[PDB]
């Protein structure tokens, strides 16, 4: 998965 | 005009949000103005010593790893707030933060830089170039061409209201691998770089050519990334173990 995509959602 | 006028300062007020350490602090450390002083680190006994802050320069190098997680994630914060960047594709998000966030790490990195050394844990130490240029190679020279790109950024006396856009600017770019769709991020970047333009205009007023000064500059970064990139690839091909936080992973992968 992505580290990224969850801190974006965040 | 007027609205880029509002949306220079809306970059500026979410930086002021999204970084803590600003230029203007990070000045004042640096020159004695402010709060308590930094310890400095110029030789191994003061770093022995400083150390509540393997072979000493992977030490130091590793020890960065803290401050670029912390960084990517106040930089994500900061390109959520530029307008447009939500609404995009959000692989392409993901793209641009993969491939942008150590060009605005370096850029940040000059603001805590002078010409005898850097700034490091929110401020709280200095690490002198000297002390840096006495590690073993290639690690000796890494630091040195970063400080000579630092000092003549610095040079250009760009103030936080400036930087905010230049980072905008550079988080939109329509080049990075991969992205998917492209047009609806530079269109975003476009408008960026008007604003960036007419702020340099009126906040920088006898200062010829710095518009393209600066173009020239995120050139510089690219290029200093790629060597921040090579030099981890040269020491991977010996350090065959070495420990690497998961969120820099994901940055690294694929390189
Ligand atoms: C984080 C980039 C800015 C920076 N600040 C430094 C300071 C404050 C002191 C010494 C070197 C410094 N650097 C350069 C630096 C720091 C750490 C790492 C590199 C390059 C790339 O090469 C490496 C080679 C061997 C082992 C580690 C590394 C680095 C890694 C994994 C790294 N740490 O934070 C990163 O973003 N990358």
């Amino acid at each position: 998965p992505s580290l990224l995509k969850k801190l974006l959602l965040a | 005009s007027a609205d880029l006028r509002a949306l220079a300062k809306h970059l500026y007020d979410s930086y002021i949000k999204s970084f803590p350490l600003t230029k203007a602090k990070a000045r004042a450390i640096l020159t004695g103005k402010t709060d308590k002083s930094p310890f400095v680190i110029y030789d191994m006994n003061s770093l022995m010593m400083g150390e509540d802050k393997k072979e000493v320069a992977i030490r130091i190098f590793q020890g960065c790893q803290f401050r670029s997680v912390e960084a990517v994630q106040e930089i994500t914060e900061y390109a959520k707030s530029i307008p447009g960047f939500v609404n995009l594709d959000l692989n392409d998000q993901v793209t641009l933060l993969k491939y942008g966030v150590h060009e605005i790490i370096y850029t940040m990195l000059a603001s805590l830089m002078n010409k005898d050394g850097v700034l490091i844990s929110e401020g709280q130490g200095f690490m002198t170039r000297e002390f840096l240029k006495s590690l073993r190679k290639p690690f000796g020279d890494f630091m040195e061409p970063k400080f000579e790109f630092a000092v003549k950024f610095n040079a250009l006396e760009l103030d936080d209201s400036d930087l905010a856009i230049f980072i905008a600017v550079i988080i939109l770019s329509g080049d990075r691998p991969g992205l998917l769709n492209v047009k609806p991020i530079e269109d975003i970047q476009d408008n960026l770089l008007q604003a960036l333009e007419l702020q340099l205009k009126l906040n920088h007023p006898e200062s010829s050519q710095l518009f393209a000064k600066l173009l020239q500059k995120m050139t510089d970064l690219r290029q200093i990334v790629t060597e921040h990139v090579q030099l981890l690839q040269v020491i991977k091909k010996t350090e065959t173990d070495m420990s690497l936080h998961p969120l820099l992973q994901e940055i690294y992968k694929d390189l």
